[PDB]
């Protein structure tokens, strides 16, 4: 019986992070770090620490518990509003091309590929960057949608792991599934999956997007 | 070295025998020195005359008998032991004892200089002055000491056949650099290994392999043509593996009375449709553009920088679609006849002592140029646009005495020589910018505005471009519906193939064909059938030019790659200064190139199933 302790812990995930979750995983998520700690009689503090952090390292599509409102890929548009914390599956920059990203992910050399005699045109300073957009496969595990860096949100980077736990709040307008997310209604968690680390590495998805065998 | 040590020198002599590059180069030269007044006499060869002419040179009046060379006077090879390719196994070429010795056909010149050596006190070599020029002039400098080894050399420095150039040479006449003559013995030698050994061991193996495909073929290696054939290589196979991208963009445009307006997403593009739909679908709903920015600011596009062998080869086949084979045939023809200076030159600073002010005051007579010569004048002189490079040897490619005689590629590239030196002579042109930027639900466009106040350098120099894009008037804070608001499609294009200036660009990036050498090497692949020029004109790499960069490449060393040559053409320029002695540079680069021919043999089976991949099996 660690329902007590399952309690004074769900009360805190909600109110420290907006992290929703069963019964059931909660209570043998406590009963483990029990036994892990067996040595100890851990307090709440440390206890409330623990399940956040296997909560992170847990693969939300095996937790089976919604967050995100029925039908939101139903909706062609509309607008989000409240605290979720999501999963980031996959990650990819739509403003760069993948052959271009692949290229220089693997290393190799292409200085050559792009030398002419034509004189330099100097281009534009949105020709010469243009401003960065991830397209992020978000899912609360049951749903999966998509989140767009509609406004430059500098803590999302193409390398973070997949399996990536953060939060999505505010309001926050949606489109035919892509969440238009601007840098105050995101946060990042941390935590990855191994599963996702595996098929979702950065180079595996670029690969798929060039259309490389094996995949 | 002091004029009392040179009049002092000069002392006793009665004729002084003076050798130039090549025939016409000796008849400009002493026609220049003597004011027409040279008499002309034969020599043992028809096409190598002597011009006898009085000059005074440092203070004693002298008989000049000027006559010529026709380039190397003397060529170099192996023993006759090791000449025959069945003779030998190739690796022993890279100690197999080298001579030099005078060809059949230049031997008539050979006792030329001999005989005029027994009747002359002093010898003024007045070869061109570049590194061949220097070697030329050793090569005549032996000659003359097997008869008389006390005879006193002396060397004439001119960058132009002009008369006040050739009247300083002779008041400024120094030693002849045997620093830059070696370091062209040293690369003649290494060019001479490297290639025999290389060549002979990849011909007699693919002969055999390929039979019916290479029967009497030459398969020839260059230690500097290979990696040239292998920048052609790299950039097909670049194309080869190049994946083309879809992207889509939203395009807004506005129509004004005399032409539409084009605004530009901030965003540029996007790989994705979805994320470019949901922005463009955001716009359709509410299109009602805002004037956020309304910005100007003046802009310049700069005159072009001073003339140097390679921009001079790259603008050729560029802008005139002359190649520079025949760029630098056209150069030296001009440079003979004394309307340019000397086109084999690194330097793109004009030196302090040239009067550039005469240079453009020349070129007034011109219908063309003429009227921008003298508004360069009238604007207060010359001011040119010098780069970071000299040579401490020669100006950058200039006109030095006009003429209205030239026709044909020689007019069109000495008029080319002419426009980009008054160019560069010139003011840079002078624009105002403009940018309106605009904002539709929250997204941004831009358009761009430009208008030339001052063309400037452009009036003269046609080979570039600028337009004025004139915008409407909009004011910051205005508000408009746009004409059109589209979601259009496009693709990501691959590199193309290489032009020959896009080939010089990158062997000068490397640091390989130093010393204008680029056309040679371009020339030798081209010749040996290992490139090709596609209608474009573009290189397109054969089947055995792109079966042999593949099957040393996968040898393991990566071959094909001109870091090796570079190190070869640094190490030459190190002797040339007296930085390195030729004898370390010979020992270390034999080394380097027997290495990597003992592992190119060890490994010979890897080019047999490159080329295999082309003409199928063979034993
Ligand atoms: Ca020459």
């Amino acid at each position: 019986n660690v329902t007590s302790i399952a309690l004074r812990a769900e009360t805190w995930l909600l109110a420290a992070w907006h992290v929703k979750v069963p019964p059931m995983w909660l209570e043998a998520c406590i009963n483990w770090i029990q036994e892990e700690n067996n040595n100890v009689n851990l307090s709440q503090a440390q206890m409330n620490k623990q399940v956040f952090e296997q909560w992170l390292l847990t693969d939300l599509r095996d937790l089976e518990h919604p967050l995100l409102p029925d039908g939101i890929l139903e909706i062609p548009k509309g607008e989000l509003n409240g605290f979720y914390a999501l999963q980031i599956n996959s990650l990819v920059d739509v403003s760069q091309p993948a052959y271009s990203q692949i290229q220089k992910l693997r290393g190799k050399n292409t200085t050559n590929d792009l030398v002419t005699a034509e004189a330099q045109v100097t281009p534009k300073p949105w020709e010469a960057k243009p401003s960065r957009m991830l397209m992020l496969q978000l899912t609360d595990g049951i749903v999966q949608i998509q989140g767009m860096e509609y406004q430059p949100i500098p803590i999302l980077h193409s390398d973070l792991p997949p399996g990536t736990k953060i939060l999505i709040y505010g309001n926050i307008s949606f489109r035919l599934g892509v969440l238009l997310l601007k840098p105050e209604n995101v946060k990042v968690l941390g935590g990855e999956v191994d599963a996702l680390l595996e098929e979702y590495a950065q180079e595996k998805v670029l690969a798929r997007l060039i259309g490389e065998p094996d995949l | 070295f002091s004029r009392a040590a040179m009049e002092m020198a000069l002392r006793g002599v009665r004729k002084v025998l003076c050798v130039a590059e090549k025939n016409d180069a000796a008849k400009g030269i002493a026609d220049l020195l003597s004011n027409g007044r040279m008499r002309r006499r034969e020599g043992l060869s028809k096409f190598n005359k002597i011009y006898e002419f009085d000059y005074h040179l440092y203070g004693q009046n002298v008989t000049m008998v000027m006559t010529s060379v026709s380039g190397h006077l003397l060529a170099h090879d192996f023993q006759m032991q090791f000449r025959k390719w069945q003779s030998c196994n190739p690796l022993v070429l890279f100690e197999a004892e080298i001579e030099k010795y005078c060809p059949e056909n230049f031997v008539d010149i050979k006792k030329t200089l001999e005989r005029e050596t027994r009747q002359c006190q002093a010898l003024v070599i007045w070869t061109d002055c570049d590194r061949e020029g220097e070697n030329i002039g050793f090569e005549i400098i032996h000659v003359c000491k097997a008869v008389k080894p006390n005879l006193q050399v002396l060397r004439a420095r001119f960058s132009e056949i002009t008369p006040h150039a050739v009247r300083t040479a002779c008041e400024n006449l120094t030693e002849p650099d045997q620093r830059v003559s070696d370091a062209v013995d040293v690369r003649q030698e290494l060019d001479l290994r490297i290639g025999a050994a290389f060549t002979r061991f990849q011909t007699l193996r693919l002969q055999r392999i390929f039979p019916e495909v290479l029967a009497e073929q030459l398969i020839s290696y260059g230690s500097c043509q290979f990696p040239t054939l292998g920048f052609v290589v790299e950039r097909f196979k670049a194309i080869q593996a190049f994946v083309p991208e879809i992207f889509h963009r939203i395009k807004v445009t506005h129509d004004h009375k005399d032409g539409i307006v084009e605004f530009n997403w901030k965003r540029h593009r996007l790989f994705n449709h979805t994320a470019c739909l949901v922005l463009y679908q955001l716009c359709v709903e509410d299109p009602m553009a805002t004037v956020v920015e309304v910005r100007s600011k003046p802009k310049s596009k700069w005159r072009p920088q001073a003339l140097d062998t390679v921009e001079l080869e790259k603008l050729a086949s560029r802008k005139l679609r002359i190649n520079a084979k025949e760029t630098m045939r056209i150069a030296e023809k001009l440079y003979t006849q004394g309307y340019i200076s000397y086109p084999r030159t690194e330097t793109n600073i004009f030196p302090r002592d040239l009067n550039l002010t005469v240079l453009v005051e020349q070129q007034t007579p011109d219908p063309r140029w003429g009227a921008f010569a003298q508004s360069i004048l009238e604007r207060g002189g010359p001011t040119p646009r010098n780069g970071n490079k000299s040579d401490q040897a020669h100006p950058p490619i200039h006109p030095t005495k006009y003429t209205n005689n030239l026709q044909g590629d020689e007019q069109r590239l000495y008029e080319f020589i002419v426009r980009h030196f008054l160019a560069c002579c010139s003011q840079d042109a002078q624009g105002q910018e403009t940018t309106v930027e605009i904002d539709i639900a929250q997204e941004r466009f831009v358009a761009h505005g430009l208008m030339i106040l001052a063309r400037n350098y452009l009036d003269v120099y046609p080979y570039d471009h600028w337009s004025d894009k004139i915008l409407p008037v909009y004011e910051q804070g205005s508000h408009f519906q746009p004409s059109t608001v589209e979601m259009v499609d496009g693709e990501t294009s691959p590199p193309k193939l290489l032009t020959e200036a896009d080939l010089i660009a990158l062997m000068e990036k490397h640091g390989i064909g130093t010393d204008a050498t680029h056309a040679e090497h371009i020339e030798t692949i081209k010749a040996r059938m290992y490139v090709g020029l596609t209608p474009d004109k573009r290189f397109l790499p054969g089947h055995l030019g792109m079966g042999l960069v593949e099957g040393y490449d996968s040898m393991g060393y990566e071959m094909s790659k001109p870091d090796l040559r570079a190190e070869l053409e640094a190490d030459l320029k190190l002797i040339c200064d007296g930085k390195k002695d030729k004898f370390v540079v010979l020992r270390q680069q034999v080394q380097k190139y027997k290495q990597v021919f003992i592992e190119a043999v060890a490994k010979a089976k890897k080019l047999d199933e490159a080329l295999a991949q082309y003409f199928g099996n063979g034993t």
